[PDB]
DNA sequence: GCTACGGCTATACGG
DNA sequence: GATTCGTATC
């Protein structure tokens, strides 16, 4: 066909599939298919955006014999590929070989899997492209507000805490002072009242923590940076980060936050780049600021 | 700084805004109650809201339960949310722990915020509940009040299929029909409060307001307020409210109360034989759709205007009358429930009883419709010819309808198999009793 | 005004299903702060149960009272919280450790509007990361109950593994009558249930009795200075609390039962070395 | 684009002073706001004619600076289910914020009438018990679509439409702010298309002004058409059918009514008509109904409006 | 109507375990079962009377005792029984000689409704636990005994083919194709495909389609044949293969799908039908 | 160190 | 709102 991809690695491609599962589970998600390799584009609302990346040497093979096209969109079913690809890849000693195809506009997308005795095939027909842009869920790369980087298990337990506590509403705090002190904490709203997880200084789970003047090049001290974050969107980054060994943190002055999972089985391959855009709240409230800076006075 | 409903509340049991009969049954009552082997076990208390249900039974307590009990009251709070608690059990616990209010730690448990009701399924546990303590084995228990106020439920929900409690909140709607008839369970129906306690229980907040009333020299059109407050409102807290409300004021604000929403047999009352104050029967007609339409926009209400129109001068009226007013209701049949035909069907009743309207008219008394009782005659038919069908297809081999059955087979087989089987395990008798 | 810290495991595990058991008696907690002590407590809506913890000084590690800084005196601070909200709180995350559990309140003329009638609980887990919570909290009067001194009357000491065993086995769904019947040979304890007949014998309510007998092999001490009848939950529940804190220099796992007669309540304490725990039931008067 | 609110968020009161229409209510709202004692009351009326503005002045002015922790404004766009009730609406009641004396607590529900029946019936003991701290400030279009038993608890204050005056003071503080050009028949026009609606006055006036500047007559009536309920009944008070066959086809058909539209319409217009005998009223709503059913059924043209037009007079006439 | 039956797991292992095999099958199916005690072999129905029908004999030998008279004719008399109770007796059964034991089962039908003695023994470790229970029962008329009769199936020029034994090199390969379209949830119909030898799984529906094949050997003992059937059916089919080392597969070409499991006992050999419409 | 099982939790269903 | 019975009071 146009493109064809195979690989006996069917663990790591589910853990790519369960982190779309968060993006609801009954609705459609938009592939990518280039010569860099395939990914699942995913959005909700026009409020977050979720973008996976597996790359080209993460399977066996990867022809993508479509020299007139760039890249290939199709729109299809999340639940179906998500079941699918759910083999375990047990009996360790005939591995189910995945086989992913696609010949082009109105040929369905192809899962074959391979038991050595059995070759399944699933046909998944694809839907007509929605008239959205992925390019408008986006961050600037010369207005980010603050880059922090936080290590995976920390962050996941500091969502873990904040769905066990309710977290109605989630705020975002980024203050550096002078004298090399980062601070960093997920104040939230819930039914207990005002909770706050202030992230650890240390540079074993906050590695990096820059909080710039809306020119990503100025280093300034003393000074905060606020995000108004609904947490049944920030939520979605946590199944994300049950399988992330590094989390990378950055937002500007539009207010969009983009969390970067950085995952760390061939050798070549990198990782899934999970990029997870999400939009802030408005916060037509103003004295709701200054109560997160007094709080975090003391 | 307080509401004056709450800084004015009885102290003692002569204070209480309530009828002397009514108060003399519920302490007959309630005193039967704590006798050891009490034949009631449950007392109800049914009526609107403010009728002093509560105020009544907090202030009985107080002088009843420091008599039987060996050397107040124990309210349930639904608001109670226990963690290993699933919320259908809350009402389940609280029954279990009250059961253990016996002399020595003796309290009358009262019931007035019933859990949520409105549920299809903890309602059944509500009703389950209430029958096991009704027939409970154990010889010894305490005393239960419950109060449910009858107020009718507005209409959210959007469905044809809406139940008994998605149109009034009453004491039928919640417990079914053997809780009610279950001879251990006392009700007690009470009245709104009537012009006269109003008007002197008000009157007592307005002497003991005296300063406050004579300083905005609001005592030369005071009893111009109780009197109209008394006529208007049959509540004793909004009364106290309104009160309140036009002490504190300090202009010509138009006093205003709580709405009463006229209940079945008022409304058609009220289209049969008019309205006391409003001549214009389309200001009647108007207001008795914009403030009863969960009432008038039924099929129950155009079945009583038919049962009940012959009341009006106990059937002695003009015949092309009432052929004026049948056949304005069956074409009101034909328009589908659409908003115009029952302001049509109660405008053309209400025309044809106002041209015939003359005093000395000894009218009769209204009645229920009585459909309710055909469908239940005609669901035994249904059953007796399905008896009839099964027994006519296993014992021979016919198959007949039920069309063919309730018009030949329903009568003349009934009186083939009492000759050809009887005269000379079966069916006999015509099919759903005879024509009588 | 008030701070302690908790720096032990098992102290944190006792002190979350201590509260655990207050937050599912009553939905709202009330904590009463002394100059010796940390008493929670828990009345049932019916005021037919109650269930008293008292974690002492030496159960904090640090522990500072400051009432000088409502308060009712007989200088004791009482305050009412809810309990699900505290019991999220001190719940032990899985796969971190909370190195120090820090429970205070500050309520100065100094202090901001924002920990104004707030209880501020802070939290130190083992990867260094600071938790800090304010659940609001209203300042209530705390009551004492004399059924300490009234009755501290025969009186009942048993192992509490095989009862403990016995009531998680029996289940709180269908059952919840518990007969502790005793005589001075043995002692048998037995989760029954009433069967309630409708119109025509009709089974509203089925009948379910799991009897278990102890000889008094098992039983530790026993004075009969007896037929008593009591809920099974609350029992239930207070049994499940000692057990939580894991430990073996006091070696106690046993319980304490006084009781009079069917009308009087029956008090069952148990004890820790600096927790003290007590519950008060009342009985069925059905002689 | 621009950040220029609509003027009907860029002119909306922000002081009690600044409401008006119902002076004898605004006047009460105002001795509470600095007496201080606020009774649990119920606000109703019409749509826009003030009872949001009302109320949240009347909040703002009571608590001061204790604004952002003193009220729980809960709308319709929240889930006021019985959950809510239950567990928010509880928790704000029992906080203990210490206020100035006299001082209250309020839960601005917004919009109670959509609320359902069991998150009332939870209300109820939420207002009985947590009575001396927190009060709560009901605001909807009908009365009875609130539970007796919370109706009994509270003060009933029925805001009423606004007249010719009240509109009309408002508007020329809206044009004196704005630098409007304007004549006396345009905003008369305006005052009339309005009906008693501020909102449907103040987003006219914006209309006419951003279309053609100068609020005339003409400029009003060829932006904002002439309220059609006004219209329906002027169609079903004529004399003869030649003229209300007119008003009817050039004034309804040719506009853009939906037939259906015209139709609802006259029933209500029926319904509140004057010096018409009560025979002649309920036979024109039987025609009415007779024809809506045809037009539900599917048949809606202008054929089935005038045969109803025909049979009004007919009934009319004689009949 | 005198009715007792003596079983003993430990002696025979798989005329005991076709047992469990019959029980499991008839629990999952439906809730009741029907027992035919023929004087010389027993059948164990669950008629849902589309839903399929499940056939399995029972022979008599394999029980140590099977005394059984009645009135009726070849001594047959019919139970019907809730099989969640018997299934539960079971159960403690296996637990039973799991903890380590040798006993019988004593049964017997002792009193139109009735209820069989299920009586046994068990020993921890020598002490003496008698286990009693008593499972009510209905009984059956002769009229309405006749009223059931197995389902008839015919291959004029159809096919049957020998699925490959569990035990083999293919068995698991076999039972991974069988299961692999249990794995999807939502799937409520498969098409089965005959050609003469390949069976495909196929399930097409509006958006997607399903298209598993077996590439493996396979046997058809001595033209198209395609069938719809449900879910749930397919999974019984897997239980009753997982437990059968002779299994026969028959399609008919839009008519009806039957699964034919046997076990050579030898003696009479226990056979189970599922009757698939 | 790995697996089974109990407890916790998200989600579809029912009246 | 209608009738019928029963009080309490002026
Ligand atoms: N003289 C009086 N008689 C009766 N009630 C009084 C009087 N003065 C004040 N009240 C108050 O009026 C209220 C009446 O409440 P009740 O009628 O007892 O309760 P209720 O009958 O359940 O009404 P609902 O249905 O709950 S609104 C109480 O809050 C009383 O304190
Ligand atoms: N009396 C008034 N004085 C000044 N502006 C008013 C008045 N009534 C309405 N408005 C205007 O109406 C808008 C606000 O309408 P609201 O007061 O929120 O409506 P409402 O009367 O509460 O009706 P609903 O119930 O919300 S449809 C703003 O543009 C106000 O300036
Ligand atoms: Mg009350
Ligand atoms: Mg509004």
């Amino acid at each position: 066909n146009k493109f064809s991809a195979s690989t006996v690695h069917l663990e790591h491609i589910t853990t790519a599939l369960s982190c779309l599962t968060p993006f609801g589970s009954k609705d459609d998600v938009l592939i990518f298919i280039d010569a860099d390799g395939l990914s699942f584009v995913r959005e909700n609302n026009h409020v977050i955006k979720i973008q996976l990346l597996l790359s080209r040497e993460l399977f066996m093979s990867y022809s993508y014999r479509n020299e007139t096209e760039d890249h290939m969109k199709l729109c299809v079913k999340i639940n179906h590929i998500l079941d699918s690809v759910s083999v375990m890849n047990r009996n360790s000693d005939d591995i189910v070989e995945c086989t992913l195809s696609y010949d082009g506009h109105g040929s369905p997308f192809v899962l074959i899997f391979e038991d050595s005795f059995i070759s399944e095939r699933v046909e998944y027909s694809t839907y007509l492209i929605k008239d959205f842009d992925t390019n408008g869920l986006e961050l600037d790369r010369e207005r980010i507000s603050f880059e922090a980087i936080i290590k995976g298990e920390a962050l996941h337990s500091a969502l873990k805490d904040l769905k066990e506590i309710g977290c109605k509403e989630c705020y975002v705090y980024a203050k550096t002072e002078a004298n090399d002190e980062n601070v960093f904490a997920l104040i939230s709203k819930s039914q207990l009242g005002f909770s706050k997880i202030k992230l650890p200084s240390n540079r074993s789970i906050l590695e990096k923590l820059q909080v710039f003047d809306g020119d990503s090049t100025t280093v300034i001290d003393g000074f905060a940076v606020i995000g108004f974050f609904d947490f049944t969107s920030f939520d979605k980054i946590r199944k994300s980060t049950k399988i992330a060994s590094k989390v990378l943190f950055r937002m500007d002055v539009h207010g969009v936050l983009s969390v970067n999972i950085l995952s760390q089985l061939p050798k070549d391959y990198p990782g899934i780049v999970i990029e997870v855009c999400m939009l802030e709240k408005e916060s037509i409230d103003e004295a709701a600021q200054t109560e997160i800076e007094l709080l975090m006075e003391t | 700084g307080e509401q004056w409903y709450e800084k004015f509340k009885p102290n003692c049991l002569e204070q209480v805004a309530i009828h002397k009969r009514k108060l003399k049954d519920v302490q007959e009552a309630l005193d039967a109650m704590f006798l050891p082997n009490a034949k009631h076990r449950i007392l109800l208390l049914s009526g609107p809201s403010g009728c002093s249900k509560s105020t009544v039974i907090k202030e009985l307590s107080k002088i009843l339960v420091p008599k039987y009990r060996q050397n107040k009251v124990t309210e349930f709070r639904g608001d109670c949310i226990v963690n290993d608690l699933p919320q259908m059990e809350s009402f389940s616990e609280f029954l279990k722990g009250a059961r253990y209010l016996v002399m020595s730690n003796l309290s009358l448990i009262l019931i007035e915020d019933l859990p949520n009701v409105f549920h299809i399924d903890t309602r059944r546990r509500f009703q389950q509940l209430i029958l096991q303590w009704l027939y409970s084995s154990e010889p010894l228990l305490p005393p239960l009040v419950i109060c449910i106020t009858e107020c009718e439920i507005p209409e959210n929900d959007n469905n044809y299929r809406k139940f008994g409690i998605d149109y009034t909140f009453s004491a039928e709607t919640i417990m079914n029909k053997e809780i009610l008839m279950h001879p251990r369970l006392k009700r007690i129906k009470f009245n709104p409060i009537n012009s006269t306690l109003l008007k002197k229980h008000l009157k007592f907040i307005c002497v003991q307001n005296m300063k406050m009333l004579k300083e905005k020299n609001k005592w030369n059109k005071r009893q111009e307020v109780i009197d109209y407050i008394a006529q208007e409102t049959g509540d004793i807290r909004s009364a106290i409210t309104t009160l309140q409300f036009w002490a504190t004021s300090s202009g010509s604000l138009p006093i205003s109360t709580r709405e009463s929403t006229i209940s079945y047999f008022h409304a058609i009352g009220k289209v049969i034989h008019g309205s006391h104050s409003t001549n214009n029967d389309n200001e009647m007609i108007n207001n008795l759709f914009e403030n009863s339409n969960n009432l008038l926009s039924k099929e129950d209400f155009k079945l009583g205007i038919l049962e009940n129109y012959n009341t009006f001068n106990k059937g002695e009226f003009s015949i092309s009358d009432a052929s004026s007013i049948v056949d304005c209701l069956s074409e009101c049949d034909n328009m589908n429930g659409l908003p115009e035909s029952n302001e049509y069907g109660l405008r053309e009743v209400r025309k044809t009883f106002r041209n015939i309207s003359k005093q000395g008219h000894n009218h009769g008394t209204v009645y229920f419709p009585r459909e309710w009782k055909v469908r239940k005659l005609q669901n035994s038919f249904k059953v007796q010819a399905e008896d009839w069908l099964n027994v006519s297809l296993y014992k021979y081999n016919a198959v007949h309808s039920f069309r063919n059955i309730t018009l030949e087979f329903g009568y003349y087989a009934p009186l083939i198999r009492k000759c050809q089987s009887y005269k000379k395990i079966d069916v006999v008798d015509r099919i759903g009793g005879p024509i009588e | 005004s008030f701070k302690a810290t908790i720096t032990e495991s098992g102290k944190q595990n006792i002190w979350f299903r201590a509260i655990y058991v207050l937050s599912t008696i009553q939905d709202d907690i009330k904590i009463t702060v002394t100059t010796n002590e940390l008493i929670a407590w828990s009345m049932n809506e019916t005021d037919t149960t109650l269930c008293q913890v008292r974690f002492q000084k030496s159960f904090f590690e640090e522990y500072e009272f400051k009432p000088h800084e409502g308060v009712q005196v007989i200088k004791l601070y009482s305050f009412r919280v809810n309990g699900r909200h505290l019991t999220t709180i001190s719940r032990k995350p899985d796969g971190d450790g909370i190195k120090s559990f820090t429970i205070a309140v500050n309520n100065t003329s100094t202090c901001p509007e924002s920990l104004a009638n707030r209880l501020i609980v802070v939290i130190e887990m083992d990867s260094l990361i600071v938790k800090e919570y304010c659940p609001q909290f209203q300042p209530i009067k705390y009551d004492p109950i004399i059924i300490n001194l009234k009755y501290k009357i025969n009186y009942i000491c048993c192992n509490s593994t095989l009862l403990k065993n016995f009531l998680d086995n029996c289940n709180v769904n269908v059952t919840d009558e518990v007969k502790l019947e005793i005589n001075v040979h043995r002692l048998s304890i037995t989760a029954f249930t009433k069967a309630v007949y409708g119109k025509n014998n009709d089974l509203l309510r089925n009948a379910l009795s799991m009897s278990n007998t102890i000889s008094t092999l098992d039983l530790e001490h026993y004075c009969l200075f007896k037929s008593i009848i009591f809920k099974l939950k609350d029992f239930k529940n207070f049994i499940t609390i000692g057990p939580s804190w894991k430990t073996t220099q006091d070696g106690n796992d046993n319980i304490s039962l006084w009781f009079c007669h069917p009308g009087d309540p029956i008090l069952m304490q148990m004890q820790k070395p600096g927790v003290k725990l007590e519950l008060v039931e009342v009985t069925d008067s059905n002689i | 684009l621009s950040l220029q609110l609509p003027w009907v968020e860029k002119y909306r009161p922000q002081v009690l002073s600044d409401i008006v229409g119902n002076k004898e209510t605004i006047d009460r709202l105002q001795q509470i706001a600095k007496d201080g004692n606020m009774p649990h009351m119920i606000i109703s009326g019409m749509p826009g004619i003030g009872k949001t503005t009302s109320v949240h002045c009347l909040a703002h002015e009571l608590l001061g600076r204790s604004y952002a922790d003193g009220v729980l404004e809960l709308n319709a766009s929240d889930d006021r289910g019985i959950d809510v009730v239950r567990n928010q609406i509880k928790h704000f009641a029992q906080k203990k914020l210490h206020l100035p004396p006299g001082k209250h607590k309020i839960v601005i529900l917004d919009e109670a009438d959509s609320m359902t029946a069991g998150a009332q019936q939870a209300l109820r003991r939420t207002m009985e018990l947590y009575s001396n701290s927190t009060r709560f400030a009901f605001a909807c279009n009908q009365s009875n679509k609130i539970i007796e038993p919370l109706q009994s608890r509270c003060a009933i204050l029925r805001y009423s439409k606004l007249s010719d005056e009240d509109v009309l003071k408002r508007l020329l503080q809206i044009i004196k702010l704005e630098d409007v050009k304007y004549t006396n028949d345009g905003l008369e026009a305006i005052i009339f298309t309005a009906e008693g609606d501020m909102r449907q006055a103040i987003n006219n006036l914006q209309s006419t002004v951003a279309g053609h500047g100068l609020v005339n007559a003409d400029n009003v009536f060829k932006i904002v058409d002439s309220p059609h309920p006004l219209i329906v009944k002027k169609m079903l008070l004529a004399s003869n059918l030649e003229d209300s066959i007119q008003i009817l086809r050039t004034d309804l058909w040719k506009k853009g009514y939906s037939s259906i539209d015209i139709v609802t319409t006259s029933f209500r217009v029926t319904k509140n008509l004057a010096q018409v005998k009560e025979s002649v009223r309920l036979e024109m709503i039987k025609e009415i109904g007779l024809t809506h059913m045809r037009i539900l059924e599917g048949v809606g043209t202008y054929l089935q409006l005038a045969s109803m037009l025909a049979k009004i007079h007919k009934l009319n006439n004689k009949a | 109507m005198k009715l007792k039956l003596i079983v003993n797991g430990c002696e025979a292992p798989d005329d005991y375990k076709l047992l469990r095999t019959t029980i499991n099958t008839v629990a999952s199916l439906r809730k009741t079962a029907i027992l035919r005690f023929n004087s010389e072999r027993l059948t164990i129905i669950s008629t849902p009377k589309d839903t399929g029908q499940l056939w399995c004999t029972i022979p008599h030998d394999v029980f140590r005792l099977y005394t059984v008279i009645s009135a009726r004719e070849l001594n047959t008399i019919t139970m019907e029984c809730n099989c969640d109770s018997l299934l539960s007796v079971f159960k403690r059964y296996d637990r039973v000689m799991n903890q380590g034991s040798s006993s019988n089962m004593t049964i017997k039908l002792q009193s139109p409704i009735c209820a069989l003695g299920i009586t046994f023994e068990e020993i921890v470790h020598n002490k003496v636990i008698m286990h009693s229970f008593k499972v009510p029962v209905k009984l059956l008329f002769r009229a309405q005994d006749t009223r059931i009769q197995e389902p008839m199936i015919n291959y004029i020029q159809l096919m049957m083919y020998k699925l490959p034994p569990i035990s083999g090199e293919f068995g698991s390969a076999f039972h991974g194709f069988i299961r692999r379209v249990e794995r999807y949830s939502n799937v409520n119909h498969i098409h089965l495909m005959g050609v003469k030898v390949e069976l495909k799984i196929i399930v097409n529906e509006l958006d997607w389609h399903l298209e598993i094949c077996w590439n493996g050997p396979l046997d058809s003992v001595i033209s198209t044949h395609e069938v719809i059937i449900r879910c749930k059916d397919w999974k019984v089919c897997s239980k009753l293969y997982a437990a059968f080392e002779e299994v026969v597969l028959a399609i008919s070409h839009d008519e009806s799908c039957v699964f034919h499991c046997s076990l050579d006992r030898g003696r009479e050999r226990g056979q189970i039908i599922y009757y698939i419409a």
